[PDB]
């Protein structure tokens, strides 16, 4: 009856909001600069929000758009103080390098000699370097040039920075909060029944791969399938395994790095030669586990296309080399693995010993993904290379009998695969409500 | 708002056991109890029991202590404050003297001294 | 006892969440948000630091001009115009959560903030006249 | 009624401007002053943001050590030394504007800020002794 | 009189330093800490400016949730658990300095900050119930 | 007027070999030279 306004400070009410997220990390230097992040609390406080049901929309999330610009800016920051390789854009005299091997695999790597500047501006030098075939083009004789010379400048990565992803934790400023959808069968959109709040997200490695998602987070039940319009064939389907299907990759050739003084203070790191055999870089994935895991994807794909329909896996249908292959980084080199042996299967309405092998090629001059004029030279890695990782998801694409083929050269699809359960909200701690209280 | 659509008008004979369905909309199904009330003709209205769609806890009258099975299945989020639930009613040593109209009604408030009080009712179901 | 944690009673009733206000109060200027380097992460953390003190001081300034400095629960002299909400006391504090309450009171929250503002300015004018003797 | 707006009564009499203090109070931390980019405009806006909270907190700190936290009009226990101004009450509040008042009271404004400061520290010392029983 | 200056009584007895609190209070947001240039010195000064307002607002937030806004000396309702210090009043205020006191009370200072926090939240809950009539 | 306040009855511990003021000044002066040489002339053509 007699009711007055009463003010409350610190009431549990929040609103959807965009804000700048800083980085937390655990205790040389990597491109992700995780040494500059605030140390993660060893006790990552998670608070459960009983009786709370929040709306989510992983396809409008700003955390992925913020991480997308962050990682690009981190690479930009890491390549700033390094060496410009514009003197390397010069006429190359190249020959095939040894190993009179299987026909048309000797051109896959080349032995190239060229005239290079020295520490004295007026005195040239004749040096040589081993270059992969994908990093050079012909002139039309045996003359060549670096692949990037007509489109982009090139900057070699400072060889002391590690390309190995370190787990990043994204945090919200004071007065904001991160909400996590703890729904074990969460689509990525809609009212999440189970919700908790966290100061910082879990550890997320900034792994940029294609087709196959590597070293990611696993679902706890079944195997979810996420698109914003699954009935639309132009929206990439993001699948997420619950079991990790392992993959072993290697560059067996024992390379040597040869430093070349191209100027005062500037040194270009060439590929010296190969100690021992010249073999083929490749990846192994157990044929048994990949068939089982490729079947779980089929079961969940059925719920969107019918218990009776037949779905088929085919290989990529063209595009740039990064998107037609399982491209990734391994021990410092950038592999490009043919995946026709992974998506060549037709499944009806209703091995066990060996594994399937994937021939990978290797690039050193890799181009920027959504920009032109900027390109990076990855320095040669010495020794034998071998990395072991799990495939925890895919990036598929429907054509519109159903046929699914991989792809996806958009970095923020990688970040969606980890940030789907997180959402940023701002706290509004002021609340007014009536009660029979009166001042004085 | 709030709706509690009830099942059909079942018709059986003594000895059997029938199930009554109560389907809710327009409110969070977990936040309020679900009450079961009986309006027999040869007696005054009888409160049978209520059950907690959140804690699973149940409480019924001694006249139904070992004769009635009250159950609910988990809700389905529609929006932040709207869900859809369901509540089930069963009788054991059933005769024909239990004939009448059966209602389902949700609780009144989420806290206080009248938490479970049957506030919003269903349209009822005729029986044997 | 209970102690649900930060925002732990966001789904609870307004009367139940209103007893654990200090839980949300202390987390409005801390978090984990020493040299100032302007790296890609360093700029990000600086913005996170300035932003928190900004949004914190806006709320404290409102509590100030309302006469509710340093209070988690202050009572006022603005009567409750039933056109803001014709709900009763019990069906609010023992039924609604602060989130769904804020949803329906959101239109008039600017009207209420003005009445609280001038109620305090007229109140401080009266207290001066009373102490003038 | 009137409502002249922000600084609307800067030319009015001290007694008339003193009734509309909330008008100037709320505009001391808002204005229009989300990523932090360090462009030529971005640095400029960051300085504008830090500066406002700085000058705002200096005034609030003075109100604090005077015992006038959260007050627009607080009364004190510092008597008015007529060597600050020998003007009378009516020829001030019904004659002078705050601008021309601040002009002639400006010399002693530091002396007044010290007496207000130690009046509050001695007052808080007495309140503790009184509650010691 | 005396007036030792900023921290001038850091070696004095707790009872003697407790009379000159305003001396330390006013130097917590001033110092000498107009364009924002991001030179090597300019970044340094910006960090010095943001840091001071940060550490200042943390202390004021604690005084707020304890019910001691704007107070240099506030009394509470948390009784002194003798397991914090079994020293007597005279052998503290007329013997110890705040530095050596802070040294031995440092373990339980977090326990005390929680009891002060919930004492104020329960106190503000009671004041609302008393004004409900 | 460089204000110096004497701290009567106070006795502080010092350790000039763990002082961070010197490590901060060390990076400052190096950064000041770095900042001062940024906009100046590159003499790489002189390496002839
Ligand atoms: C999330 O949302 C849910 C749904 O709203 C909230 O659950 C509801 O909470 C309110 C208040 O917290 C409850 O209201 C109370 O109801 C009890 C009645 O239950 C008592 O009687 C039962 C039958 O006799 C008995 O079995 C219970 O005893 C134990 O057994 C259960 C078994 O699970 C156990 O869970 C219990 O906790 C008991 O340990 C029980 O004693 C009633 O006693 C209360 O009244 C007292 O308290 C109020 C003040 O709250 C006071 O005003 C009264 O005078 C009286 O003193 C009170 O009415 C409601 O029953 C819950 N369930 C619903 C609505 O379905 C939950 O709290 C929310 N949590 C959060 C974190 O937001
Ligand atoms: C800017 O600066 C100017 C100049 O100083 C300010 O103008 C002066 O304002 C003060 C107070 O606001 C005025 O003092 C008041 O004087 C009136 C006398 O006027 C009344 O009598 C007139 C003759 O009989 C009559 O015509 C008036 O009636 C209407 O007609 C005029 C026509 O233009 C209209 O403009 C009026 O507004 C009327 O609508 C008028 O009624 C007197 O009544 C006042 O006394 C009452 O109020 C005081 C409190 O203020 C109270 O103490 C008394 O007991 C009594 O109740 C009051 O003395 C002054 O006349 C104005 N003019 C001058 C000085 O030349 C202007 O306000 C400033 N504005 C701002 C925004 O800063
Ligand atoms: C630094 O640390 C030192 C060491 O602790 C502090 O010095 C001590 O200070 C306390 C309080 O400030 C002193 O206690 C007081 O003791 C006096 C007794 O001295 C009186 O009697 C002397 C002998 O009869 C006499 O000579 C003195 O008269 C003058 O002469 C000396 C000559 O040097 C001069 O220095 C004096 O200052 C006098 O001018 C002196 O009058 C006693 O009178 C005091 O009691 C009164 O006051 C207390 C309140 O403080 C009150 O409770 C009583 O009822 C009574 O009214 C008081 O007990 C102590 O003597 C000092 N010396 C020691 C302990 O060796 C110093 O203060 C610290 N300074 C800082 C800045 O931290
Ligand atoms: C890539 O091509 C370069 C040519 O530009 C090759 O370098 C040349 O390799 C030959 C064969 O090893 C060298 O000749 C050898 O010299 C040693 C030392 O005198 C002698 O003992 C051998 O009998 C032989 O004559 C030659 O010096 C060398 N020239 C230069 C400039 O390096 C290089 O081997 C090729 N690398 C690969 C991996 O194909
Ligand atoms: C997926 O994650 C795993 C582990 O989290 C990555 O394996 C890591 O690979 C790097 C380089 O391939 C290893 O570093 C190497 O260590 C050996 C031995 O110390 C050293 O000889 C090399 O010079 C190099 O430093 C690292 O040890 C290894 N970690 C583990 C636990 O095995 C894998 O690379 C990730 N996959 C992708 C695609 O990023
Ligand atoms: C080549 O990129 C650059 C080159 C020069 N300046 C740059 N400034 C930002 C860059 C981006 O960060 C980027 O475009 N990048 C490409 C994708 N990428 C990979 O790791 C990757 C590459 C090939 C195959 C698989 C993964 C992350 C990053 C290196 C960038
Ligand atoms: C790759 O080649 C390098 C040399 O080009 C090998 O390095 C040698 O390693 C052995 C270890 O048994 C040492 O005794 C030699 O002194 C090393 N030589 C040099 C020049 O470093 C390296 O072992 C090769 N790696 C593999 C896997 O075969
Ligand atoms: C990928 O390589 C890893 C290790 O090189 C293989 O895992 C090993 O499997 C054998 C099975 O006999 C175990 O005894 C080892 O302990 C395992 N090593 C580690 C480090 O776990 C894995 O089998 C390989 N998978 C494929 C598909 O090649
Ligand atoms: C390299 O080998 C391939 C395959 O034998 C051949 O076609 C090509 O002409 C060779 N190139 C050079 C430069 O020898
Ligand atoms: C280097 O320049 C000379 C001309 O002085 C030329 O004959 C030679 O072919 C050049 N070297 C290469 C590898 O093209
Ligand atoms: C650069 O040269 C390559 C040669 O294969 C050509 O395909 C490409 O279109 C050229 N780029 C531009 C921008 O002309
Ligand atoms: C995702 O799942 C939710 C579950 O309620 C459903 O409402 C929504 O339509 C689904 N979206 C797609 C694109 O399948
Ligand atoms: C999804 O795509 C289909 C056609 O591809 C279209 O008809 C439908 O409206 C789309 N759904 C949404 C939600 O836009
Ligand atoms: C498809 O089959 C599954 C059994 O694997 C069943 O649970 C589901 O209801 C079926 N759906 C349709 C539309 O037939
Ligand atoms: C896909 O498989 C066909 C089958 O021969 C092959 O011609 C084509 O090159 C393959 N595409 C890729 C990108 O591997
Ligand atoms: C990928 O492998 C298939 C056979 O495994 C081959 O036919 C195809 O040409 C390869 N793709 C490319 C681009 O070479
Ligand atoms: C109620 O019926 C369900 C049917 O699944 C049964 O499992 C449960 O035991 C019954 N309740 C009691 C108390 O027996
Ligand atoms: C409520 O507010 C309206 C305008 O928002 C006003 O017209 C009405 O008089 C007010 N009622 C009461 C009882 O204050
Ligand atoms: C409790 O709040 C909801 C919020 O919409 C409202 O619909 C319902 O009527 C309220 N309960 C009572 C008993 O008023
Ligand atoms: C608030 O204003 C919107 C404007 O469209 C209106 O739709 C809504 O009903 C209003 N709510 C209340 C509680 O007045
Ligand atoms: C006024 O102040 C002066 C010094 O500014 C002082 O000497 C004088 O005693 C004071 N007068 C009164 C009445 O306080
Ligand atoms: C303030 O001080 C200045 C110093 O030159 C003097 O000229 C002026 O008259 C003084 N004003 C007052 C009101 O004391
Ligand atoms: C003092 O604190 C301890 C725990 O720190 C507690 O067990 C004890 O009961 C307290 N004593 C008093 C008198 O409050
Ligand atoms: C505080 O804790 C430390 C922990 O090692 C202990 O050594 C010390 O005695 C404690 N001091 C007090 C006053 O409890």
């Amino acid at each position: 009856e007699n009711l007055w306004v009463t003010v409350y400070y610190g009431v549990p009410v929040w609103k959807d909001a965009e804000t700048t997220l800083f980085c937390a990390s655990d205790a040389k230097h990597n491109v992700w600069a995780t040494h500059a992040c605030v140390p993660t609390d060893p006790n990552p406080q998670e608070i459960h929000l009983e009786n709370v049901t929040e709306e989510f929309n992983m396809w409008k999330n700003n955390m992925v758009e913020q991480m997308h610009t962050d990682i690009i800016s981190l690479w930009d920051q890491s390549l700033k103080p390094c060496v410009k390789l514009t003197p390397l854009c010069v006429t190359l005299q190249c020959t095939n390098v040894t190993n009179a091997i299987t026909d048309d695999m000797r051109g896959e790597l080349k032995n190239c000699s060229f005239n290079m500047t020295t520490e004295l501006r007026d005195k040239k030098q004749k040096v040589y370097s081993l270059f992969y075939r994908l990093d050079v083009v012909q002139i039309n004789n045996k003359e060549y040039r670096l692949i990037n010379c007509n489109t982009s400048a090139i900057t070699q990565a400072c060889p002391k920075v590690s390309f190995e992803p370190i787990p990043i934790h994204y945090c919200a400023p004071a007065g904001f909060a991160i909400l996590k959808c703890k729904d074990k069968k969460f689509n990525g959109t809609g009212p999440c029944p189970s919700v908790s709040t966290v100061q910082c997200t879990h550890g997320i490695k900034p792994v940029v791969s294609t087709q196959l998602l590597l070293n990611g987070s696993l679902a706890e039940e079944e195997v979810m399938i996420r698109s914003e319009n699954i009935t639309n064939n132009a929206k990439n389907i993001l699948v997420q395994f619950n079991t990790p299907v392992q993959i072993n990759c290697t560059r067996p050739n024992n390379n040597t790095r040869k430093s070349i003084r191209i100027g005062p203070g500037q040194a270009f790191y060439a590929t010296g030669d190969i100690i021992g055999d010249i073999r083929q870089a490749h990846c192994n994935v157990s044929k048994a586990t990949w068939n089982e895991t490729l079947g779980k994807v089929v079961k969940q794909l059925r719920k969107h296309f019918g218990n009776n329909t037949i779905i088929r896996f085919a290989n990529s249908s063209g595009g740039d080399l990064e998107v037609t292959t399982h491209s990734f980084n391994c021990g410092g080199e950038f592999f490009y693995c043919n995946t026709s042996g992974l998506f060549n299967s037709t499944w009806i309405s209703n091995g066990s010993n060996d594994s399937i092998t994937l021939p990978c090629r290797i690039k050193q001059i890799i181009n920027m993904w959504q920009r032109i004029g900027q390109a990076m030279y990855a320095p040669p890695i010495q020794g034998v290379i071998r990395c072991v990782s799990n495939i925890t998801g895919l990036i598929l694409t429907r054509d519109g009998t159903e046929t699914f083929r991989p792809g996806g050269g958009d970095m923020r699809d990688n970040w969606r695969s980890e940030l789907y359960k997180y959402k940023v909200v701002k706290i509004e701690p002021l609340g007014v409500a009536p009660t029979r209280c009166k001042r004085r | 708002q709030g709706q509690l659509v009830q099942s059909g008008a079942t018709t059986t004979k003594p000895g059997s056991s029938v199930k009554i369905s109560c389907k809710t909309s327009g409110y969070r199904f977990n936040f309020y109890h679900i009450n079961w009330i009986r309006q027999t003709a040869g007696r005054g209205p009888e409160w049978m029991g209520w059950i907690s769609p959140y804690s699973g806890d149940k409480n019924l009258a001694p006249a139904f202590q070992d004769r009635v099975n009250m159950t609910t299945d988990t809700e389905v989020p529609v929006t932040s404050f709207t869900s859809t639930g369901a509540a089930y009613m069963e009788i054991r040593n059933l005769t024909s003297d239990d004939t009448g109209t059966y209602f389902c009604a949700k609780g009144l408030l989420r806290d206080g001294s009248s938490t479970w009080l049957p506030y919003l009712w269903g349209q009822g179901t005729l029986l044997t | 006892a209970v102690f649900l944690g930060f925002l732990g009673a966001a789904g609870s009733t307004m009367g139940a969440a209103s007893m654990t206000l200090t839980v949300q109060a202390r987390n409005l200027l801390s978090g984990i948000v020493h040299l100032l380097k302007l790296t890609v992460w360093g700029i990000k953390q600086l913005q996170a630091r300035v932003l928190a003190v900004e949004r914190y001081l806006r709320d404290q300034q409102l509590l100030g001009i309302w006469g509710c400095s340093g209070k988690l629960i202050c009572c006022t002299n603005v009567p409750w115009n039933s056109s803001w909400s014709n709900r009763n006391l019990s069906e609010i504090w023992d039924n609604m959560t602060w989130l769904q309450w804020d949803k329906e009171i959101s239109n008039y929250t600017q009207i209420i903030y003005g009445l609280l503002e001038e109620s305090q300015n007229q109140q401080e004018k009266n207290e001066q006249d009373l102490l003038a003797l």
